RNA sequence: CCGGGCACUCUAACGGGACUGCCCGCGAAAGCGGGAGGAAGGAGGGGACGACGUCUGGUCAGCAUGGCCCUUACGGCCUGGGCGACACACGUGCUACAAUGCCCACUACAAAGCGAUGCCACCCGGCAACGGGGAGCUAAUCGCAAAAAGGUGGGCCCAGUUCGGAUUGGGGUCUGCAACCCGACCCCAUGAAGCCGGAAUCGCUAGUAAUCGCGGAUCAGCCAUGCCGCGGUGAAUACG
């Protein structure tokens, strides 16, 4: 039970930058503050480093994945 | 009873409408 | 009166009894009563071997069930689990996914309470 | 912790407000603010004039702003000077074209605000808090006035405990809204600290 | 409150979702009456004073 | 059809308005339906009474908006003589809807 | 001709018009059996002519309205009485006795802040 | 009740027999205030033990009423360390309300599916010298008699 | 609905009305017991109101304020995150463990409030949340609106169930710049514990307890089962 309902938002800072960073082929690191927008299909393949609020955690970015948030990756708690 | 969304208490207490309780 | 992948109410109301079927509630036995052409009300026992056979074409293949649903329902965990997904983390460790909270009363999710000092 | 503010007891019988007119759900707010601009602008600048109360009315775009002077000297002016620059600049705040009005106030001790600031004054200056307790009760209670009560903060002549301080006369009855119970509150700050003084009386029957 | 924290007054959030009361006379930072525009403290002095026309006490 | 909608925070205030207003008319035009009540709007506020807890010890106010109606019938020009602008009360607020 | 009683019970107001006539008593365009079908304190709506004997030398015609059925039944006991009084004064001697004149003033009590229902105190544990 | 002797409510008389007692067992059978539902259930109770049985429910009723009165009871006094138990005697008013509560305590303890079923079967018994309220009062009057050693501590 | 009319219920402003006044009794008096009359009585019921002071009670984290520390810095903006963490422990509650019950149609009766892009009758689409269209109400006239328990009818048949809805998988609407952390809601499916609760402990003396729904403030939305009000039905018991 997750809905965007149309128009699935996606930030132009990162939309803009994979869009570009496409074109001259796969880029390495990317710095990455923003988990509120949406994963879209050309991700894949890249190294997306995202904020914790605190740290900077690279998450290898995959087909399985598209569908879902950056930062589900980024755990924000710690324990145990 | 009423935490049983799905049925017409439920949904009353809940105050919304759907399939087991239409409005009208 | 078997109908699904194994699976044989008897002596009760027909709707209600198929809500013993794994895929099937209320709802879906509502429908099939419906689109079947069978009276709800009919004990499991008077059912005609053209209504169960009805019954069965429709149930049958229309919705997924037992098996294949308990099967689905596992690889999808099993799914969002292998990705490093917070959801799949929330069931690796046992813990509520909804979005509740984890100070008080996370009993259903996770088990018994073990009572530690303090 | 008990003894609710007594105006705010009196406001039904015996008592009226401030601010008497009518609004809506659109309109009350802003309206509610510019009357506290009002109140804001006359207690920064006539403090000294001995002013007791602002009563502000409207019928409609029409401001009838009302000041209760214990000397209006000071409020008129020479000439009517002051009357010019201070109720311009209320004009120069709200731009509802409002004009001001004076009205006469009899015997300053008799008005429990006016008796709160004296008491204030007073005490700034540091005097010894009862004797101006007990001579602001006798103002009051040589003219009518069949009741007086004062009370006094902590902190007293800049003491490091905190007390409280007494001396009413005659019969001041908060407890029951009958009498035309008339209440004043005054702030002394002071380099010790700050002492809140309050200022019953009470005059009528019905 | 503090006074930067009345930023909400020129309002420009950059958003309309970040409008939030603030309660004009105290700046109250919780709970501020949206009809007077002022808080439950600032409310009940202000009522108290006799600054609110129509405003009683409620009893029945 | 002359609808004119009374308003106030005070009922004496709107009586004391009404009346005057019925007075002048009663001098000019006819069996005047008159002042009918309307209900009034009951605006209710309740307030924890001490700043930081000390829960249950709320106290409330209530304000309340009260409403006249008058329904003068066949005024001609004199009823409107003495009603242009001759009232006294002010936190008193009339509306005239036809 | 016919006779008049109000009566009101718990937030109730029925307006009871009595007349001669075989003991038909209707309510709002249905029979008094229809509306109040099933309760069984509705007996009690046509007590108050029993100390009188009625139902074969009356007839009525109710309207209610307001809270309630059991207060529609006990409002239409109370405005009977005062209809059968005005009938005829000397009934009152037979009423009072009976208490079908006496206006129940039980009213429901307001609820109070600090509670949960206006005297239900909120339970507390290990003082 | 400290000051005074806390007058005891008069209940409305009944619409059917025009009796209390009836209306008393009516209010001990209702629940979350349901005084409707409470008179059909005892009312559909009345029919079924008039005709399961050929008497009139009234006296059945009274019958079994006063059958399940008790006559002695024990109250728990503190004398010279732990309290004892002393028998005495019952008050009429506390016999009513105690044979009225035994009564439905016991009806709603049976095992018949509807209410009105207990109700009217529970009514026959205590009515026949038996069921299971009539053993609590035999019981509760047992009490006595058996501690009956504390006689001298009546108070 | 209309013509029309205020008698009625009603709405809301002023009044009348209860005072132990009448009688019996007891008493030195207040007053007490009983009775009539009365809508009502011995304070008719409910509030608002909380004394001199107490506990060095509570908050300078609402405000105002006396002193001591901060100054490319505690001040200041913004993004992200946090206040939502969990092997545990209590407090307050919500929903329940069912047959005086659940669900399904059908039907009747409240009071108090709220609403100018705000409440949204009505038609259409959709299983639905909801969307499109669109009338009216500056609201005793319009709308929220259906009250719910209740009534008759029906099915269930003592069974972890046509009890109970937690958990979880999927699909979708909505407010919003944006629902991973972390929203509500709808639909399909999953249908957990729980079959009246150990020691102990809580509320309530009359429309009260118990139960049933409704509304409100704050608020774009809402984790509100909270809080503050409203009425429906309506007890048990008080020897002491
Ligand atoms: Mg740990
Ligand atoms: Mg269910
Ligand atoms: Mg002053
Ligand atoms: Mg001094
Ligand atoms: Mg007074
Ligand atoms: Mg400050
Ligand atoms: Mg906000
Ligand atoms: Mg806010
Ligand atoms: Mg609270
Ligand atoms: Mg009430
Ligand atoms: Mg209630
Ligand atoms: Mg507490
Ligand atoms: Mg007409
Ligand atoms: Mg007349
Ligand atoms: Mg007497
Ligand atoms: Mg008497
Ligand atoms: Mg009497
Ligand atoms: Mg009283
Ligand atoms: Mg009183
Ligand atoms: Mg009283
Ligand atoms: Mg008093
Ligand atoms: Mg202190
Ligand atoms: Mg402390
Ligand atoms: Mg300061
Ligand atoms: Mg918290
Ligand atoms: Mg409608
Ligand atoms: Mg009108
Ligand atoms: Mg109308
Ligand atoms: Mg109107
Ligand atoms: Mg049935
Ligand atoms: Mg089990
Ligand atoms: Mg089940
Ligand atoms: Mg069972
Ligand atoms: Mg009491
Ligand atoms: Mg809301
Ligand atoms: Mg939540
Ligand atoms: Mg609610
Ligand atoms: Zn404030």
């Amino acid at each position: 039970p997750r809905s965007l309902k149309k128009g699935v938002f996606v930030d132009d800072h990162l939309l803009e930058k994979v869009l570009e960073l496409n074109a001259k082929g796969e880029k390495r690191l990317i710095k990455t503050w923003s988990r509120r927008s949406t994963i879209v299909p050309e991700m894949v393949g890249h190294t997306i480093a995202v904020y914790n609020g605190k740290q900077h955690v690279p998450v290898y970015i995959t087909e399985n994945m598209v569908g879902h948030k950056l930062g589900e990756f980024a755990p924000t708690r710690t324990y145990r | 009873g009423k935490g049983d969304r799905r049925t017409r208490r439920g949904k009353i207490w809940r105050g919304t409408y759907g399939k087991y309780r239409p409005r009208k | 009166a078997r109908i699904a992948g194994v699976e044989i109410p008897r002596n009760k109301r027909v709707d209600v009894a198929l809500t013993y079927i794994y895929g099937i509630g209320k709802a879906r036995a509502k429908e099939a009563l419906e689109k079947t052409g069978i009276n709800p009300a009919t004990r499991v026992k008077d059912l005609t071997e053209a209504e169960v056979v009805r019954l069965r074409e429709y149930v049958e293949n229309t919705w997924k069930l037992e098996g294949e649903l308990r099967a689905e329902v596992a690889a999808n965990i099993k799914r969002l689990m292998d990705i490093g997904c917070y959801r799949g983390l929330r069931h690796r460790r046992g813990l509520p996914v909804r979005g509740q909270r984890t100070r008080t009363n996370a009993r259903t999710r996770k088990g018994p309470r073990k009572t530690v000092a303090g | 912790g008990n003894k609710i503010h007594p105006i705010g007891f009196r406001l039904g019988i015996t008592r009226d407000w401030e601010s008497r007119w009518y609004a809506g759900k659109k309109q009350y707010r802003h309206l509610l603010l510019e009357d506290q601009r009002i109140r804001g602008l006359l207690e920064k600048e006539l403090y000294s004039a001995g002013l007791a109360r602002v009563d502000i009315e409207r019928a409609a775009d029409n401001v009838a702003v009302t000041v209760h002077v214990a000397k209006p000297g000071v409020v008129i002016g020479r000439g009517g000077e002051r009357i010019r620059v201070l109720r311009e600049e209320l004009a120069k705040l709200t731009g509802k074209n409002v004009a001001l009005n004076v009205q006469e106030v009899q015997n300053p001790n008799l008005s429990a605000p006016l008796v709160a600031q004296r008491v204030a004054e007073q005490i700034e200056r540091r005097f010894a808090v009862r004797r101006a307790i007990k001579q602001a009760v006798q103002r009051v209670m040589e003219s009518g006035a069949k009741g007086a009560k004062v009370i006094v903060s902590g902190r007293i002549g800049g003491a490091e405990q905190a007390r409280t301080e007494w001396a009413a006369q005659g019969r001041v009855p908060l407890h029951t809204l009958r009498a035309n119970i008339d209440y004043g509150f005054a702030l002394a700050r002071t380099t010790y600290g700050v002492l809140g003084v309050k200022a019953y009386i009470f005059l009528g029957e019905v | 409150a503090r006074k930067a924290l009345i930023e909400k007054a020129k309002r420009t959030p950059k958003f309309k979702v970040r409008a939030y009361t603030r309660c004009v006379r105290c700046g109250r930072a919780r709970s501020v009456y949206r009809f007077f525009g002022l808080c439950r403290i600032c409310l009940r002095e202000l009522a108290h004073k006799g600054q609110l026309p129509g405003v009683r006490k409620a009893s029945w | 059809k002359i609808r004119i909608k009374l308003r106030g925070f005070d009922h004496k205030t709107l009586d004391a308005s009404a009346q005057k207003i019925v007075e002048a008319a009663r001098r000019s035009g006819a069996q005047v339906s008159g002042p009918i009540p309307l209900p009034t709007r009951v605006r209710r506020f309740t307030v924890i009474r001490g700043p930081f807890k000390h829960k249950d010890s709320r106290e409330h106010f209530e304000l309340r908006t009260h409403n006249r109606l008058v329904d003068i019938i066949n005024p001609n020009r004199k009823t409107i003589e003495q009603l242009m602008t001759l009232d006294l009360p002010t936190g008193v607020e009339i509306e005239i809807k036809t | 001709e016919q006779y008049y009683g109000t009566g009101r019970r718990k937030e109730a107001v029925a307006r009871v018009f009595l007349r001669p006539g075989n003991g038909k008593v209707t309510v709002n365009g249905q029979d008094f059996n229809e509306y109040f079908q099933g309760l069984v304190r509705a007996v009690a709506a046509l007590e108050p002519l029993r100390a009188v004997d009625a139902l074969g030398h009356f007839d009525a015609y109710i309207t209610v309205r307001g809270g309630g059925k059991s207060g529609q039944i006990d409002a239409i006991k109370l405005g009977i009485a005062r209809a059968l009084v005005q009938y005829n004064p000397d009934y009152r001697a037979k009423l009072k006795p009976l208490g079908f004149l006496t206006r129940d003033a039980r009213v429901v009590e307001r609820k109070k802040y600090g509670k949960h229902k206006a005297r239900r105190a909120p339970q507390y544990s290990k003082r | 009740a400290r000051r005074r002797r806390a007058e005891v409510r008069q209940l409305q008389p009944d619409l059917v027999y025009g009796d209390v007692l009836v209306t008393a067992f009516i209010n001990k059978i209702m629940r979350d205030g349901k005084k409707n539902l409470a008179a059909r259930i005892f009312y559909d109770a009345c029919k079924i033990i008039q005709e399961k049985t050929g008497q009139e429910p009234l006296k059945v009723f009274k019958q079994a009423v006063e059958n399940v009165k008790p006559r002695m009871e024990v109250r728990s006094r503190r004398v010279g360390g732990a309290n004892y138990q002393v028998p005495m005697e019952v008050s009429p008013r506390r016999q009513q309300s105690l044979a009225l509560r035994w009564l439905v305590q016991a009806a709603n303890q049976r095992p018949e599916r509807r209410a009105a079923v207990r109700i009217a079967h529970e009514l026959m018994d205590a009515a026949e010298g038996k069921g299971g309220a009539v053993k609590k009062k035999e019981d509760v009057e047992r009490m006595a008699e058996a501690n009956r050693a504390y006689a001298h501590y009546r108070w």
